RNA sequence: UAAUUGCGAUAACGAACGAGACCUUAACCUACUAAAUAGUGGUGCUAGCAUUUGCUGGUUAUCCACUUCUUAGAGGGACUAUCGGUUUCAAGCCGAUGGAAGUUUGAGGCAAUAACAGGUCUGUGAUGCCCUUAGACGUUCUGGGCCGCACGCGCGCUACACUGACGGAGCCAGCGAGUCUAACCUUGGCCGAGAGGUCUUGGUAAUCUUGUGAAACUCCGUCGUGCUGGGGAUAGAGCAUUGUAAUUAUUGCUCUUCAACGAGGAAUUCCUAGUAAGCGCAAGUCAUCAGCUUGCGUUGAUUACGUCCCUGCCCUUUGUACACACC
């Protein structure tokens, strides 16, 4: 298990044609100087810090 | 939501217009302001047109506003 | 009527030697060692306490709660 | 009176139990028109002579 | 507070709409302590179209 | 702790345990800290409660319930399928013997477990019916703390109502038990299998 | 110090009461106590048997002592619960005028209540005595 | 007379009555004294502004409560306020004010609204359903 | 109350009133399973006879058991006020009996003949199939007979 | 003698609804033109000093379908 | 923005109806005016326990005072205030602090123009026309019927249990109603297991019923997973109530009998905080009868704080040979 820490750091919307899907840029804390966009399933604010659980990957429009 | 409509807008502007000494930054002066300087028939409508004509005040000290 | 209800004899002589290595007993843990439907097992949580043998740390009806003795 | 009505075969639930139900029960609400509603049948018609007495 | 609570319909149809009536009565007493002559006269005037004044007396 | 007696008097014990430090039924709050970054905020401990009933007005605002004190988080989810809807006094003391009976095995701050029970089943990433036309499969997603936190409690608490249903455990022991179980998950738990197979099938489709 | 019943919990106070009557014999206990059921609204008959006539004098004691007057209609109210109307819905039901009424009687023959003017029935000159005697009794129990 | 001051709680419809006069130590609510109210599972919540603000403060102080309406939770709310209400109304008027103002800061940081009371209460129900949102069952045909 | 412990003696199961009783059921409710003896006749029967409620039918000394049948086929002798009864002024001698048992198959048998002998409605109404006190019947009672 | 009536004439029946209804009515049960009715009726009203005034017809004349007319003229207000 | 709500753009400028304002209810006043039909403290007379002064009560006037709590008058209060993120630094929106209160403060009331062959002639001594009018379709009187039961559909109630049932014990609301030429709401006392009965009684009512001692709920016991003591259908036998009348069983009580139901396919309803849900209560109806409704308060969650995927509507764009307007 190499888990992966990522601090959100911008609320950019909510995909899905439902809605229920926030797009998120994360910051990591394990080494940072590099953020990158995940797609939440709760709610969420700056700040929160998600359980990247895949380092590398990232999703856009959903439908 | 809470946008003020066009009868407390529409006499703060002119309020503002023609008592701008007098008045201030302090609504709860322009309240009795109001009262003295303005027939309005309810409290609650003279305090939702102070507040405004308040606001509008409040940021004429720092550059104009159209209207 | 699957057993549990009376007190055969050599019963209540395993519920003198079987009630230690309990870390948690009550009620619902006695019909759980294939044995005494609940009445008379609240019965013996009475008398399981006569001495000592387990310590009365909650209260009520529902729950029982004791642990072995010191 | 009474006496014939127990008697009577023909009667009690077992008898209709037995019987098979009849299909006009489980249908619909047989309507009949309700789209025509703005078709006035009344085959007559005013005329604007009469409403302009009128109003 | 009397309310009545009614269908507003004079018949049956249509979403069950209910709609209360409400009718309030006020209810003051004074209690005075003067003599025959000021009482008769405050009963009698004083009057006014629509305020039910009634002047009971006695110590029980 | 200074003993001190007015007219009405307080017992010891009651005298005692609170002037002193400010814990629970009479646990500690001190200590019992959030074992996995973040939920950390999300799960509360500090300030520390007697009982868990608040006529916490945690409603009107997004993300305000994050500051309810957790163990009385749990109690709420208690309090739930029809029958039991109100009835927080219940839970309440559905509770208390939970944390006893939980602390009288292995040890441990029962109020601690609970936080172990909760951080280690709250699943991290998940799945949503993406359409894709019709053909709705299913997309990974990075789920929240507070999704994280409620799921949860959520999972936690359900598993030991069915499993209290229709037997001779009481729900005060299954609820203990689940946590118990869910402290370091060893699935034979409803909550972190559930957990588990929810991580399955959003790494099954990414 | 002095002490009340107020001073003392609700159960505890009752059942040693109700222990003490039981404990004494002077009483009055209808008769048919075994075979009534408390009220209307209910099942069955008090799992007491032997007994039980206390737990409700006791009660009955203990209430009147806590107020002015209280009689038949309001104790009949009081120990009422609700009524499952099999399969319609509860409502709550008043209980037997007969078991309250016989309590009522019974303890004043014992001298703890009297026929108060005003209606109803009073917590007696030497109820309040009695009373806070084994309410005494029941805090010495922590001593 | 001594010197003394009444304070309320309110929940719902509970509305708590508190007289606390100087004297010798107790706190008694509606005959009795606060160490039952049972309730009970609550109790330290009633408790709960004794120990928030140090047992002592009362050696000098009786108070009584008693509350109306509501039901059996809450009064519990309603006449916690009412004590803790209490507390800092007397020292308002009879010790000093820094005193009060350091009493009023140790419960608001705490705080179930211990001094000030609750705003929520019962919203009319509407006809259409059996309560105040909810709609009664419908069907289409 | 009281950890007990018995030699042999309780027997589980037992046959009274040409019925048959689990033995390892509480003996107020264990004697339910006799047809005309619900809870409330049973508990006053057993206070009446002077039995242990707190016992199960299975230990029961067998005079104690005698003693139990003897009042429930004899109530109003033994001071059982008559409305606790199932069979209140008869019908035909006008007596006050508790049928039990076999025998309340027996006297329902009675009763609906009666009326059906007699062409009452209700009687009718019972040869029927149909419902009798009342009830409507055109939604409920579907699947039955 | 327990009971006692006076008649007095109202102050300008021109602003008061009733009074007007049944000019209106009356008016057309002499046969008045529909709108020479109403018509009239605002305009007399009007000048009685109201502040506005509107009157409607509704049912059947002299043709068979149903119609309803309305007849406003200066101010109303109709809220709350 | 909830709003044709504004900001802004701008051949428009400035206004009115509707929205908002307004009105009613629920929240806040130790500010004001008061209250033996609201209540507090003191003082008498007095009970109990301690006695060491105390603690807990009794006493529609034995007096003095007070208005915190209750009541309802007149005022006041909030204007999304202060500050800060945001944004065309616009209307605004989000956060924090303070505040009784900051979702139109919460819930309502009123609500423009227009449409429908919506429903109601079975509310009207409202009404056109047609029908009928003495073997009546007038009316009244007797008796049956609207409840009839192979079965399809809809709102409900009670449930399948151990967050339980049962039994004792704790013991807490709010909206209400109530009798004159009359039998309304009923305290209390007795008798009765019960339902009820009987003797009296206060009330035309913040005065009495009623503190509506309601229910969920809380406490300690009994039962132990067994269609069980869950569940109470169906049915027999008795006793009472309303009414002239209870059979086709008005209702209530007691014994007895003890079914389906082991959480419910496809489907589908309702809902965002004192809300959902659980839980009882008054009121309407009412001689008697609520498994309905209208309101009420009691206990009190979970999850959103989003979007256009489903469904429904609205708005522009566009086509029209429709305008009785796609029936
Ligand atoms: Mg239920
Ligand atoms: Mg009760
Ligand atoms: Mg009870
Ligand atoms: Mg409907
Ligand atoms: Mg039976
Ligand atoms: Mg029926
Ligand atoms: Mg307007
Ligand atoms: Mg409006
Ligand atoms: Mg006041
Ligand atoms: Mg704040
Ligand atoms: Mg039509
Ligand atoms: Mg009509
Ligand atoms: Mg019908
Ligand atoms: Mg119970
Ligand atoms: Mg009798
Ligand atoms: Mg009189
Ligand atoms: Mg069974
Ligand atoms: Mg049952
Ligand atoms: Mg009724
Ligand atoms: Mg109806
Ligand atoms: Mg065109």
């Amino acid at each position: 298990t190499p888990v992966t820490l990522a601090k959100v750091i911008k609320v950019l919307g909510r995909t899905g044609s439902r809605g229920g899907v926030t797009q998120v840029r994360v910051e990591f804390l394990e080494d940072t100087s590099r953020t990158i966009v995940r797609n939440v399933k709760g709610p969420v604010r700056e700040n929160d810090i998600l359980v990247l659980m895949e380092s590398e990957r990232e999703a856009r429009r959903l439908r | 939501g809470r946008v003020r409509t066009k009868t407390v807008k529409r006499a703060s502007k002119a309020l503002i217009e023609r008592y701008y000494p007098k008045l201030t930054l302090d609504f709860q002066t322009n309240k009795r302001l109001c009262d003295e300087i303005a027939t309005i028939q309810s409290k609650r409508l003279r305090n939702k047109i102070a507040g405004y004509t308040t606001h509008l005040m409040k940021r004429i000290q720092k550059g104009p506003v159209r209207g | 009527a699957q057993h549990a209800v009376i007190l055969d004899q050599e019963k209540y002589d395993r519920i003198l030697k079987e009630v230690p290595t309990y870390r948690y007993v009550s009620v619902s843990v006695l019909v759980d060692r294939l044995k005494i439907g609940g009445s008379l097992a609240r019965i013996a949580l009475r008398h399981l306490e006569k001495e000592g043998i387990i310590k009365p740390i909650s209260k009520h009806s529902k729950q029982a709660i004791y642990t072995r003795a010191t | 009176g009474n006496e014939g009505a127990i008697r009577d075969k023909t009667a009690g639930r077992r008898n209709n139990r037995s019987k098979d139900v009849t299909d006009s029960a489980t249908t619909k609400k047989s309507n009949t028109r309700r789209a025509t509603d703005r078709h006035s049948r009344t085959g007559k018609t005013d005329t604007k002579k009469k409403v302009n007495q009128g109003w | 507070v009397l309310k009545i609570s009614t269908r507003k319909t004079p018949n049956g149809e249509g979403s069950k709409t209910w709609e209360t009536y409400e009718m309030r009565i006020h209810k003051r007493y004074i209690d005075l302590e003067a003599p025959v002559q000021i009482v008769k006269r405050i009963t009698q005037i004083t009057i006014e179209p629509g305020v039910d004044v009634e002047v009971v007396v006695a110590s029980n | 702790f200074t003993p001190v007696v007015l007219a009405t008097p307080i017992p010891e014990e009651v005298q005692q345990a609170q002037t002193e430090i400010k814990l629970f039924n009479k646990w500690s709050f001190e200590e019992v800290e959030v074992k996995d970054a973040s939920l950390v905020d999300y799960v509360q401990v500090r300030q520390p409660i007697f009982v868990a009933h608040t006529a916490g007005r945690y409603a009107n605002k997004r993300f305000r319930k994050a500051q309810c004190p957790i163990i009385e988080r749990l109690t709420n989810s208690l309090m739930m399928n029809g029958r039991n809807n109100g009835k927080k006094l219940k839970a309440v003391r559905i509770i208390k013997h939970t944390l006893d009976i939980i602390n009288v095995l292995t040890d441990q701050n029962p109020i601690q477990v609970v936080v172990d029970a909760i951080t280690n089943t709250g699943p991290r990433e998940d799945t949503t019916r993406v359409g894709g036309g019709g053909a709705a499969r299913r997309q990974a997603v990075d789920v929240s703390p507070l999704r994280r936190v409620n799921q949860a409690i959520a999972l936690l608490t359900i598993g030991a109502r069915e499993a209290a249903f229709r037997n001779i455990k009481t729900i005060a022991e299954t609820l203990a038990e689940e946590l118990i179980n869910a402290a370091k998950g060893s699935s034979t738990s409803y909550a972190i299998k559930k957990k588990d197979e929810l991580e399955r099938v959003a790494k099954s489709n990414r | 110090p002095g002490v009340s019943v107020r001073d003392v919990a609700a159960q505890d106070f009752i059942n040693a009461y109700a222990s003490f009557l039981q404990r004494q014999g002077k009483l009055e206990v209808p008769g048919y106590v075994d075979i009534v059921k408390t009220s209307s609204g209910n099942e069955m008959p008090p799992q007491d048997a032997e007994g039980w006539f206390y737990k409700r004098a006791a009660s009955v004691a203990r209430h009147i002592y806590m107020r002015k007057q209280v009689g038949v209609g309001k104790l009949n109210k009081l120990y009422g619960g609700a009524k499952s109307r099999g399969v319609r819905p509860y409502k709550h039901i008043d209980a037997s005028g007969s078991i309250n009424r016989k309590v009522l009687q019974a303890l004043e023959k014992i001298g703890i209540v009297e026929i108060s003017p005003k209606g109803g029935r009073r917590i007696s000159e030497n109820g309040q005595r009695d009373l806070d005697r084994i309410a005494a009794q029941t805090l010495e129990e922590d001593e | 007379a001594v010197p003394s001051v009444q304070t309320f709680g309110k929940k719902k419809s509970a509305t708590a009555v508190a007289h606390v006069k100087a004297g010798k130590g107790l706190i008694k609510v509606n005959g009795s004294p606060i160490t039952l109210v049972e309730p009970e599972i609550l109790r330290f919540k009633v408790y709960e502004p004794l120990l928030l603000v140090g047992l002592d403060k009362f050696s000098n102080i009786d108070i009584r409560v008693r509350v109306t309406g509501g039901g059996h939770v809450s009064q519990v709310y309603a006449i916690r306020q009412a004590i803790a209400k209490g507390l800092v109304a007397y020292h308002q008027k009879y010790v000093d004010e820094q005193s009060k103002n350091e009493l009023k800061k140790a419960f608001t940081s705490y705080d179930r609204t211990l001094l000030i009371a609750d705003s929520r209460r019962p919203e009319p129900k509407k006809f259409g359903g059996k309560g105040a949102r909810s709609r009664f069952q419908k069907s289409y045909r | 109350s009281l950890v007990v412990q018995e030699q042999g003696s309780f027997q589980h199961i037992l046959r009274l009133l040409n019925t048959n009783v689990d033995g390892n059921i509480k003996i107020v409710y264990a004697l339910t399973t006799i047809k005309g003896v619900g809870r409330r006749y049973s508990n006053l029967v057993c206070k009446k006879a002077d039995v242990d409620l707190h016992k199960r039918a299975g230990e029961l000394t067998q005079e104690e058991l005698e003693r139990i049948v003897q009042i429930m086929q004899n109530p109003t002798h033994y001071k059982i006020p008559a409305w606790f009864l199932n069979r209140q002024n008869d019908i035909t001698d006008g007596k006050d009996y508790h049928t039990l048992a076999n025998n309340v198959e027996s006297k329902l048998r009675d009763d609906l003949e009666r009326l059906k002998k007699i062409r009452a409605h209700r009687g009718i109404r019972h040869f029927w199939g149909l419902r009798v006190r009342g009830q409507h019947t055109k939604t409920t009672g579907r699947r039955r007979a | 003698g327990t009971i006692v009536l006076y008649a007095e004439r109202v102050q300008d029946r021109g602003l008061s609804a009733v009074a007007q209804a049944e000019s209106m009515k009356f008016k057309l049960l002499n046969g008045l033109a529909i709108r020479r009715a109403a018509y009239g009726v605002v305009r007399y009203v009007m000048e009685s000093g109201a502040k506005g005034c509107e009157v409607v017809v509704s049912g059947k004349l002299r043709a068979a379908r149903a119609k309803a007319m309305k007849f406003a003229d200066g101010f109303l207000i109709h809220s709350g």
